[PDB]
This record gives C-alpha cells, structure tokens and sequence, in this order.
RNA sequence: UAGCUAGUAGGUGGGGUAACGGCUCACCUAGGCGACGAUCCCUAGCUGGUCUGAGAGGAUGACCAGCCACACUGGAACUGAGACACGGUCCAGACUCCUACGGGAGGCAGCAGUGGGGAAUAUUGCACAAUGGGCGCAAGCCUGAUGCAGCCAUGCCGCGUGUAUGAAGAAGGCCUUCGGGUUGUAAAGUACUUUCAGCGGGGAGGAAGGGAGUAAAGUUAAUACCUUUGCUCAUUGACGUUACCCGCAGAAGAAGCACCGGCUAACUCCGUGCCAGCAGCCGCGGUAAUACGGAGGGUGCAAGCGUUAAUCGGAAUUACUGGGCGUAAAGCGCACGCAGGCGGUUUGUUAAGUCAGAUGUGAAAUCCCCGGGCUCAACCUGGGAACUGCAUCUGAUACUGGCAAGCUUGAGUCUCGUAGAGGGGGGUAGAAUUCCAGGAAUACCGGUGGCGAAGGCGGCCCCCUGGACGAAGACUGACGCUCAGGUGCGAAAGCGUGGGGAGCAUAGUCCACGCCGUAAACGAUGUCGACUUGGAGGUUGUGCCCUUGAGGCGUGGCUUCCGGAGCUAACGCGUUAAGUCGACCGCCUGGGGAGUAC
C-alpha cells in the first residue's frame, strides 16, 4: 500500500471472494499477522502461513463453502483521517450482532466480546460479516 | 502547576514579552475529524532566556499587562 | 464530498423565499382601491375576470382578484387581502376577503357559505 | 469589506482605583492583531428549554427561571456598603407645558387607561386575608411585585345537547328505467333518566401566626422584668351569594362546518352553455358538467370548523449517520508547487489522541420511567434515570501521535545503451510555385505510426538543451502523494509600436518586440497507489531456446479492438475504467432574466 496498509489489504482479500481462488497473498507487516489471526479463529477463513524475512509475507487460505463464499460483507470503517474512537457502550454490533466487530483494543485485535469480557473499546478496525 | 501547558515561541520583537502558540487536538463537533488547532497568547518572561523557536512550559499568574497573563516557568528546548 | 471540503466551508443552505410580499410578517393588510380592472386570462381559459389594483398601507401598490358571484365596488374605499394566488391572471397573487370592511358578501350562495360573505339564511 | 492600529503594542517610572492593571501623564522600546477571516457595513439580546425529526440535524428565545443593556435625547459627576441612579441633582437642547413675560413645571421601556400607526391583543377591578420584600423591639405601615375577579372559543383536557322500543317500513323530499327506491328505526307514538345550565337549601380546605391569659429546670432581688418551652379562651380570608354534597321540575335551554373528478374517506339530478364561475397542483365551462351555480343523499370532524399567514417534516431537495459529476445542472485548457490534509518498514520510549476507573461538577423547573393528589384527563407533584458536557488523579499500551535508533519495496542519483514532428538559435534549400525578383512550405515517407504537461509540433545537417525507455549492479533509508490562494507556459484574432506585400485574404495575415488570456483549450472521463475473467492486433525493446530464420516461450513499457464477473437510468464501461477501494483537490443543487445590472 501507499496510504493505508490495512484498507488496501481489504481490497485484496474479497477480490478472492469474487473469483474463488484458493490462496491469497499480501506483503505482511507485523500488524498484518495480527489481522488474520482473528479471521481464522472466528472461522471466516481457514489457514495462513507467514513466509519471507526480507519480504515478510502471508499465504492465506480462503474459505468458500459452495458457489457461495463464506466472508460475505466485510467493510473497513475507520479509514485514516476519519478515526471513530468508540466508547465501549456504543459498540457496533455487526448485523444485529450476528457477525464480529474487529476493534483495536489495548489487549489485542481479537474482538467479538470486548463488550463484556475485556471491557475496553478503541478504534474500530473493520466490521466483518 | 496547572497542566504545565506546553507550547512554542513564535516571535520576540518585544521588551521582555514573547508569543506562544499551543498545539491542540479536538474532535470537530459535527463531522468527526481531528483538526490540529493552535492558539496564540502573550507570555511574560524577564531573562530573555528562551529564543524564537523553543518549547516552553507555562502556568498562569496575576494579570500583569494588557493582553498577557502567563508567566514562564522553565524551558525544555534550545533554538 | 471530501471531509476537508466541508471543513473549510460549511454546507450552505438551499435558500427559500416568500411569494406573498404583502407579509411584513402579517396575514391581512388594508387597501384603498385604486381601480377595478377586467383583464383576460390565458389560452386554456376565457371569460374575463374581475381584478382591482390596491393601494396598501405598508407603502406598496399591487393587484388582487375580486372573486365570488358578482361584486359591489365603488372604487375609493376599503378592502382586505387574503393571499393565495390565482393561477390564471399574470400578476394577481392575492385574493379578497369576501365579506369585510366595505366589500360585502355575494348575492345568496348556499353551499360553502363561510368562504364568502354569506351567513345563515333565515333559521 | 484584506489590510488594520498610535495611548497603539511593550518596559522602567511617578500618578491612579477597594483590587491587578496602559486606568491615566512624561520617558524609552517599535511594535500588536490578521486567511485558524482583523478592521468594515448590514442584522440580532444570550442560556436552561419550547417546536419538529426515529435519529442526527433543522428554525426558534413570547410565557415561568438565569445574566447583562436601557429610563425623552446627549453629557458629566454628588452621596452611598452598593448607582453613574426608572417615579433623585446639574449642563444643554428637543418637544411639551405654563407665565403679570420677569420665570417655573414636565417624562407610562410601572400596573389601568387615551391618541395613533394598526389584520389584531383586554379593566381608568377588588384585598393586605396568603407566600415573599422594605422599615422597625414589635404591634403595625406600605407594596398596580405577588393572591384573586371581569374581558376574548387563542390553545389544551374533559362534559352534555337524551337513551329504550317502534314501522303501516308513515305522510314528506328528491331519484324513478313509473316496477319502485331512499331518507329511515329516522321521525311519530308508547317506555325511561335528569349530567351540566335554570332554580332551592345547607356546606370542606387554602390558617399558620398574631394578640390575650396561665404554667416551666431558665438568669438575676429566691418569686421584678424579659427570653424559651407547654397549656386556656377569643379569634383572624380578597376570592366568596367558593369547590363539592343535597332538593324539585320537565325532553324540557343546548349542533354546527368543509368536502364529495384524481391524490383524498363520500354521487346522483335540475339550472347555466369557453358566458357567468371554480381552483392547492392536475385542471373544469363552447347543450345531457359524478369539478361551475342549485337541490336530495353521502362523507370527515365537532363546540368549533374552514381559509390565509409562519417554522420544521415528506426533501437521500446542502446528504457527517444519508448524495452525486462518460452524455441528465457539474473535472479549472495545462503544469510545478508555499502555508494546509495524509504515511513504507522494525525496535525502544513517552502517554498528548483515544479506551478504562473513580472523584469533582453539569442550577431547580420541562423531556423520560415506577409512585402519589384534583370524582378521571389536562394540570400539580415524591424519588430515580438522563443532562450525551467539560477539568483532575489512577490505569492501559494494540492503533495513532512527538523524541531516539534502524532495515529494503515507495521514491531518488550514478553507470550503460535504445528509439523518437520534444523544443531554441543558426544558416540551408528543392519533388514544387505568381510578378519583373522570391515570397511560401511539403510531394514522397505519412500511418491505426511517433514525440510532448496541453495549446501543439513535420525538408535536410550540425549547435546548446527536454522528457521517457531497457538490460544489469550499486548505494540513500520515507526523503513522498496531493492542493486553496500563487506563479509561469498560454489556438485564433484584435491592438500597440517597426517593415513587407506574391500564394492571395485594402491595412492586417509574416517575422519581431509589447498588450491581450480567449475557445468543442470535448478522453463532454482530477491524481497517485494497490487489487480483480479475459481474448485478438499496435509499437518499442531486450533473456532463454539447433537464435539454426522471416521465427517460439517469456519478459518490460505505453496505445488500439471486441468482450466475463461486477456495475450503470439505459446507452453502456470493462486490466489505459466508469468495476472493488484508500488520501487529497476542482465543481453542481429547476428553467428563463444571465455571463447581464452595479
Ligand atoms: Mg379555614
């Protein structure tokens, strides 16, 4: 990317959700390992392998259950220059809470249940559905 | 001790008196954007011990002159 | 638009103006009867209508339609205006209070009385 | 409206106020504020909240409550704890008033009233009985603040104007195809009850204090006096011939108003015939008007109903949650860029951004939820929640941000070649072409080529210069992308000054020095970056491969031509986007008047 590494990643993934390729790959900062170690665990994709040490870079495995593809409607919201630092008792539940809401907390990125369990919100990263 | 408001020096063409701007973020009240806004307030100091371009710690004081109600405490930056 | 195009200048309005300029924030103004004119409407209509130009009290002079079923106007006395423009005649953007100071009612309507100077007939 | 400002901006000093002070007077210093909108002209009192909106947001500031400003119009002060002083003084005037002409009085932006301008907004009311105020040792005085009463459907929430039964489906009205139908169980007539108003009689609480007596452990002469506590009588309301309860008549006093073509709930007939007329838009009327006028019947609402005026809503129709620009209004003709906005990649670190935790604080009253009181409801009300806020301590380090340290892909310099109407100057000169000499500029290549940021630029060779490209290496370590103003380059003509005159429009066209910035200056498609089915041709390279070749597989770059998904109102775009996005800039919000008035 030039001027957001995480926004321009989220174009790269769901273009794989429009031709149903197997593996996708983007140049991977240490933040970017902490991105898809949430999407795997909540079940939206399957497996990933970092590789490279002068170009640290990922091998994400997609997940399309049918002709239907699992990662339906992912959206970045906090785009740079429009930071929305949510207080935690405003929190965006995604699609009546049926999805997950990736929030950049202190204690990590892994965020469904920061509403009650962790107990501190922050900058939204992206809605996920 | 109030907050020890950090600021800069903009100009010194005055007799024992300086001009301080202060960096300051804010939510823009209707759009939700962060505009870096700065103010401009005259500050009393005697020794001319800070130069044009430093970084200054400031508390309030008695209103000495017109247009100037802040004394220097100390300086944390050379020119 | 971009956020930093709405910042340095706000969203300006879409300004709305008044089309009853005999307000002065009022609903009814008094008038002293310049003439009675009998001009004609446009192409889809016929049958020339009854209008009067009116000398107001704010300082203006403007025209007004004298509807009903026949009128009673010697032309050096008082009327009262209502607004609510006629579509037909070019320039008449008013009405008259049918039954007011010096401009009495119409000769015996019996449906929709109150919008003209017709009161309860006999009972 | 882009410049403003000298007591202006600052410092020693005196002087000055209750207080810091340029608050003033001499002196020195030469500043101060400003695109994060100063001076300027126009307009306006500000908030808690009211209205509307699901929300954000939008117009509002009347009432009750907070805070300033002003007392006929300009001034200055005196007293005072407090004023630059509404029912005080002085200086003027101005109106206004009065005068023996010499002079004196005047101020409803107090309540109640007149004139008047007005669409229109009320009584020359009663009481100190309440709660507050002032003065007091209280008594009490005083209070056009408050407590009340008249005025007016201006608004809100009740409430009645009767309920049963009843057809022969009555006379009656209009419709009628003359079979009838409908009004209509409607009425009549039998049953039945009097709310409220009429009228009659008793009849809560808003009243505690105060004053009088009489008791107490009071402190002092131990019982004088007084202060406090408890007891006893008399008491004390404007409203108010009160609220409410009770008594008797007799269906008895009590129903309008708009619409009826479409949106929009309700229809048929007479009269009129593009005349009279309706109307919010669509529109109706020129012999059969479900729209005009009238009559029956219907609809909706109701003691009001319509009309007009006024704000939001529908309006995603100024869009932050919630828009758009290839043709529907809309991408500056094009370039670098200043202040602005925005970060590759790793570690350290700080804790401002933000999250968390409390502690302050957000006046009470409205809004909101459980709960009380008026016979219910409006309304009055107890407690909560909420007031989305700002300031402080403690905590958190993932993102972001300043400081410190790095690494190679963004970018950038070098080497090295390659292709080319990129220009500037200098002269050159014909495949061609009028006059008696020379003005012009390409025939060919010439094209879907090719250059450049665009307008653009084509003879030939050299000269100074401009950009891109490829093959490798090398090192710089974020050094970048974008742009309001800003400054350049700017098709024709026109014009200026200095000449010419053929091809041929009589200057001008042509060179040149200066203005002029204009246009289909129309990819009618800002810019950079990364991603996604493609297929055939263009042209520039250059790696591998018997190069064994004109040639294959790659692999660079830009430009064509048709087309998937996706998208678009279509038409269509479609790896050079308009498709999925991110950062930033320009611009539009119905047509005419108008690229015009000043
Ligand atoms: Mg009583």
């Amino acid at each position: 990317s030039m001027q957001d590494p995480i926004a321009d990643m989220l174009t790269r993934i769901r273009n794989g959700q429009a031709a149903n390729k197997a593996a996708v790959t983007m140049p991977s900062s240490k933040l970017k390992v902490a991105i898809a170690n949430v999407l795997k665990e909540e079940g939206f994709i399957e497996d990933f392998k970092v590789e490279g040490d002068t170009k640290p870079e990922l091998e994400l495995t997609l997940k399309y259950f049918q002709g239907k593809a699992v990662v339906e409607s992912i959206q970045r919201v906090s785009r740079p220059g429009l930071r929305i630092y949510k207080r935690k008792d405003e929190l965006p539940k995604v699609m009546a809470g049926l999805g997950i809401a990736v929030v950049s907390t202190s204690k990590g990125v892994m965020t469904d249940r920061a509403a009650r369990q962790a107990g501190l919100g922050g900058e939204i990263i992206c809605y996920v559905a | 001790k109030i907050r020890t408001l950090q600021g800069r020096v903009v100009s010194d063409k005055m007799e024992k008196s300086i001009v301080v701007a202060i960096e300051r973020f804010v939510k823009h009240p209707i759009y939700g954007k962060f505009i870096k806004r700065t103010t401009k307030l005259h500050v009393h100091d005697e020794n001319n011990e800070c130069g044009i371009g430093d970084v200054v710690e400031i508390r309030e004081c008695r209103p000495l002159s017109k247009t100037k109600s802040w004394t220097l405490v100390r300086v944390v930056e050379k020119a | 638009a971009t956020v930093n195009q709405l910042v340095r200048k706000p969203r300006a309005r879409k300004v709305a103006k008044s089309n009853v300029p005999a307000l002065e924030a009022c609903p009814q103004k008094r008038g002293v009867c310049t003439r009675v004119y009998t001009t004609t409407p446009k192409k889809p209509n016929s049958a020339l209508r009854k209008v009067c130009r009116v000398r107001l009290t704010n300082g203006f002079e403007v025209t007004s339609y004298i509807g009903g079923e026949g009128h009673n106007l010697q032309e050096h006395s008082v009327i009262l205006i209502r607004g609510g423009r006629v579509k037909d005649l070019p320039g008449v953007r008013y009405h008259t209070v049918r039954g007011a100071l010096d401009c009495s009612g119409v000769k015996d309507r019996k449906q929709a009385r109150s919008k003209y100077g017709v009161k309860r007939p006999k009972a």
